[PDB]
C-alpha cells in the first residue's frame, strides 16, 4: 500500500465474459419468498412442508416431498432467514441455472419444467 | 511547529495517510396498476353525481395523484435511511423482493455504548457525565474532533431523563414529531447541550408502525457529519439509463386496458464523516 | 444462422469476451563526470608545439 | 467475474501511508553490489566474507564477524545472487527502515551508524 | 412472413422491440434464401482420398 | 467514459453487423453445399429435416 514500484514488471486486470440467462420471449413472473437455506444465484429453488425456499432437490421423501417439485429461479444469493426474490415466468438459459447432480442431461432439465411458465432451452 | 535553534539544519515532519470506503445504493421500485375498478368509482375532487367531468378527467386527476403519492413515498424512504445511518452507523435494507445486506459505514464500535438509567442512585450529573463521556469518545475518534451540539432522544428515553431529573431552532415549530425542548446548560463545559425529541412513526414495509427513533436510546449528533446522498443510475429504457432522483413510468397493456404506473430510484445515503455521532442505549 | 421455420419464434446467440495485459517501463540513466584532467590534454587536430 | 451486483453493499478500497525516508540534507551516495541472501525494500545490509550483501545482523561468531558491522540501507528488493542498490549516504529515517529484533530503540539504532555518512534521526 | 416491410420479399430485415419491465431489448432479424443452380448438371463431384 | 447508454449504442451496432454477417454465412454454406453435392440438407433445432 505504502510503498510505489518503480521497477519494470507485467500483469493481468482479469477477464470478463457475458453470462446470458433468457432464451426467449415469455412473459416474466417474480415473487420474494422468505428462504430456508443457503441459495446461490441463478439456483432453482423448492418449497418445504414449512413454505420455505429449499434449492430444489428430488428423491426426497415412500411418498416424495414436495421439495421434489421445482417451483422457481432465484435472482440474488441470499442465507437462511432471508428472502429471495426469484423467477415464476420466462425462458432461460440451459446452462446459465445452477442445477445440481443427477440432473446433469438436457432432457430432465426440460421434464422438470414442462407445465410451468417456466420454459428452459437451449442458446443457439 | 517544531523550535530549532538559527544555526542547526532543522527538523523533517512526517505525513499522514488516507482511507477509502467505497459504496453501492439500493433500488427501489413502487407501482400501481390502474383498473377500470379505480377510474370509474367517484373521488372526492368530483361535481357529486353529475358528471360534468369526463372519466378520462378523472383518469388523469387519479393519475396526478399516484404521481404525488410515489413522490411522497421515495421522500419517506430517503428520511429512513437518513435516519439508519445517523443511529447506527449501518443500514438494514430488507425488503419483499430484496435480500438483507448491510451496508456498514465504518462507525467506530466503540461509540455504540450501552448504559442504564434505571438502578437506583442515578442522578442529573450521572447521566449527563454519560453523555459527555460519549462526547469524549466522538471528539477522540473523529476526523476533525468537532464537538457534538445536539441530544436527540426517544420518547421513554426523555421519559426516563426527566422522571429521575427534577432561526434553525425556529424552522421546526409548526411541524409535528420534533419538538425542541431546550438547550441545557449544566456541566458539560466542553459542548453545549441542544435537547430535540424524535417521536415520528413511520409505517414498516410489514405495516407494523415502527418509530423512526430507537426511543429507548439517545442520538447525539453534530452537524459535521456532512453527508451526501447518493442517486445511482435508474436501469430503464425511458431517460436512456441514467442517474435521476426518481422517475416515473407509465405504459399498458392492449385487452383489457389496464395501465400500469411505476416509479423507480435508487436511493442511498453516506455520512461523509460516520465518527461524528454516537448512540447511548439508555433502556432494556 | 439457424434455420428456423416461419411460424415458430427464434433462437438466442451467445457471445464472447475480453482480456487484458498491463506493462511497465523500466528506467535509465547514464552519466559522464568531467575534470580538469579530461579538458587540458591535446586533441588530435592540433598542430605540434604550439597547442 | 462474469455478473455484476446489482444488490447494495460497502467495499473497502484501501489504506495509502506515506513512507518518508530522509530526516536530513546530506548528500546521497549510492552504489551497486551482489546480494547473498533475499533482501527487502530499506534493510540494513553488511557484506560477509565472500563480499556479497547480507542483511545486517549482530551476534555472529568469539570474532566478531562482518555481517556485524553494518554499511548501507537497500533500495529495492532482490533475491540470492541479484545485486542491490542501496544508500551510502545522506540522513535517514528510524522507524522506516528494516531493523530487526533487540535493535528497537533509537540509542542503539544511532550506534550502528554514528561513524558514517548514514546518519539515523527522528522525524517529528 | 412478418409485418415489417409489409410481407416483401427482402435479403434480410432487422427488427427491435423490447418488454418494459424489465428493460430487456429483443433484436431479430428474418430471411428466406435459397441457392439454386438453373443447371445442375454442370459441376462434378470426385472424391480421391478414403 | 461512455454513458451506459453509448455501451447500448455499442453493443446494438455490433450486433447489426453480426446479424449481418450470420445470413451472409448462411448464404455462403448454401452455395458451397450446393455446388458440391447438388443438395442442400436443411436442418436445425427448429426445422424438420429436408
Amino acid at each position: 500500500t505504502s510503498l510505489p514500484n518503480y521497477l519494470a514488471g507485467n500483469g493481468d486486470l482479469g477477464s470478463w465474459e457475458p453470462t446470458q440467462i433468457f432464451a426467449g420471449e415469455a412473459d416474466i413472473v417474480t415473487e420474494g419468498g422468505a428462504a430456508g437455506a443457503d441459495i446461490e444465484i441463478y439456483q432453482v429453488i423448492a418449497k418445504n412442508a414449512a413454505g420455505a425456499m429449499v434449492p430444489h432437490d428430488p428423491t426426497a421423501t415412500e411418498v416424495p416431498a414436495p421439495q421434489s417439485v421445482a417451483i422457481g429461479i432465484a435472482a440474488q444469493p441470499a442465507k437462511s432467514g432471508q428472502n429471495v426474490p426469484y423467477y415464476i415466468g420466462g425462458v432461460f438459459n440451459h446452462a446459465a441455472l445452477g442445477w445440481h447432480a443427477s440432473l446433469d442431461t438436457l432432457a430432465k432439465r426440460q421434464a422438470v419444467f414442462d407445465r410451468t411458465n417456466i420454459h428452459i432451452g437451449n442458446l443457439y | 511547529a517544531p523550535f530549532v535553534a538559527p544555526n542547526v539544519q532543522g527538523r523533517v515532519i512526517k505525513e499522514s495517510g488516507y482511507n477509502t470506503k467505497t459504496f453501492k445504493p439500493a433500488y427501489v421500485k413502487p407501482k400501481h396498476v390502474i383498473d377500470p375498478n379505480m377510474i370509474i368509482p367517484r373521488q372526492p375532487g368530483e361535481a357529486l353525481g353529475t358528471g360534468t367531468l369526463s372519466i378520462a378527467q378523472r383518469r388523469d386527476r387519479v393519475i396526478a395523484y399516484l404521481l404525488m403519492k410515489h413522490r411522497a413515498m421515495h421522500e419517506n424512504t430517503w428520511e429512513w435511511m437518513a435516519a439508519q445511518a445517523a443511529q447506527y452507523g449501518y443500514v438494514d435494507v430488507q425488503g419483499q423482493d430484496y435480500p438483507l445486506v448491510r451496508v456498514d459505514f465504518g462507525r467506530d464500535a466503540a461509540l455504540t455504548m450501552t448504559t442504564d438509567w434505571t438502578a437506583a442512585g442515578v442522578t442529573l450529573m450521572d447521566m449527563i457525565a454519560d453523555l459527555r463521556d460519549g462526547q469524549r469518545l466522538v471528539s477522540d475518534k473523529s476526523m476533525s474532533g468537532t464537538v457534538i451540539r445536539d441530544y436527540v432522544f426517544g420518547g421513554d428515553a426523555w421519559d426516563q431523563f426527566v422522571k429521575v431529573g427534577g432561526n434553525v431552532t425556529r424552522l421546526w415549530d409548526d411541524v409535528e414529531g420534533v419538538q425542541y425542548m431546550g438547550e441545557l446548560v449544566g456541566a458539560n463545559g466542553a459542548g453545549r447541550m441542544r435537547i430535540w425529541v424524535n417521536t415520528q412513526k413511520y409505517r414498516d414495509q410489514n405495516d407494523q408502525e415502527q418509530f423512526l427513533m430507537k426511543q429507548k436510546a439517545v442520538m447525539g449528533i453534530s452537524s459535521a457529519i456532512e453527508g451526501v446522498r447518493c442517486f445511482g443510475a435508474i436501469l430503464d429504457k425511458g431517460a436512456g439509463y441514467q442517474a435521476l432522483d426518481y422517475f416515473p413510468k407509465m405504459w399498458d397493456q392492449e385487452d383489457p386496458s389496464v395501465e400500469y404506473l411505476m416509479s423507480q430510484g435508487a436511493p442511498l445515503m453516506v455520512p461523509a464523516d460516520p465518527n461524528a455521532s454516537f448512540l447511548l442505549t439508555v433502556m432494556s
